[PDB]
C-alpha cells in the first residue's frame, strides 16, 4: 500500500460538482471511479463526458466480450476516466469512490504510489466507521493541498 | 454545475466524525 486515503463529506447532489473538482485539481494520469449501481456508472459517465472529459464506462450488465475490451484499452492509455462497479493499471494514481463501497472487503478490492478518495454522504457513516476498524486504518477528512509527492510519479 | 470550486472545508465540518462515532458506540 501506497495508497493515501481521504474522504470528502458530501450529499447525493454535490457529488458531481465535487468530482469536476477533483478533475481540476488533481494531477490525474488515469483515473477509475467505482459507483453502486450499473445504472448510475452509466449517468455518471455520460455527465463526465457532457462536462467535457474523455470517459469509458464498464459495469456487469454488458456482454463479457465487450467489457473485457474496453478494460484492455483502458489499460493501454485509450481513455483517461474509467467509470465502473466492483471487480492494479500503473498509470492509474488515482482512485474515486464516488459512492462509497459497503464492506471492508469491497473497499479493499477498490484499493487494493496512488490516492484513494471517498465520497461519503451522512447515510455511508456507519460503513465508514465498521470499514475503518475493520481494516485498522483511519480516512482522513480531504486536506485543503495534497502533496503531489504522493501520487505523482 | 457550478463552474467554480467544491467548499470541501464547508463541507467537511457539517458532519462531525468524531462525534458521530462516538454516539454510535453508546
Amino acid at each position: 500500500k501506497g495508497v493515501t486515503q481521504y474522504y470528502a463529506y458530501v450529499t447525493e447532489r454535490q457529488k458531481v460538482h465535487c468530482l469536476n473538482t477533483l478533475f481540476s485539481r488533481l494531477q490525474i494520469n488515469q483515473s477509475i471511479i467505482f459507483c453502486n449501481s450499473s445504472q448510475r456508472v452509466e449517468l455518471l459517465a455520460k455527465k463526465i463526458s457532457q462536462l467535457g472529459y474523455s470517459c469509458f464506462y464498464i459495469h456487469a450488465k454488458m456482454r463479457q466480450e465487450h467489457r473485457n475490451r474496453v478494460f484492455h484499452d483502458f489499460r493501454n492509455g485509450l481513455c483517461r476516466n474509467l467509470v465502473c462497479t466492483d471487480l492494479d493499471i500503473q498509470a492509474v494514481n488515482v482512485v474515486i469512490n464516488f459512492d462509497f463501497p459497503k464492506l471492508a472487503e469491497t473497499y479493499l478490492h477498490r484499493i487494493g504510489l496512488g490516492l484513494a478518495i471517498n465520497l461519503i454522504t451522512y447515510d455511508d457513516r456507519f460503513n465508514l466507521k465498521s470499514i475503518e476498524e475493520q481494516l485498522g486504518t483511519e480516512i482522513k477528512p480531504i486536506p485543503s493541498n495534497i502533496d503531489k509527492s504522493l501520487y505523482v510519479a | 454545475i457550478p463552474d467554480t470550486d467544491f467548499d470541501f472545508e464547508g463541507n467537511l465540518a457539517l458532519f462531525d466524525k468524531a462525534a458521530v462515532f462516538e454516539e454510535i458506540d453508546t
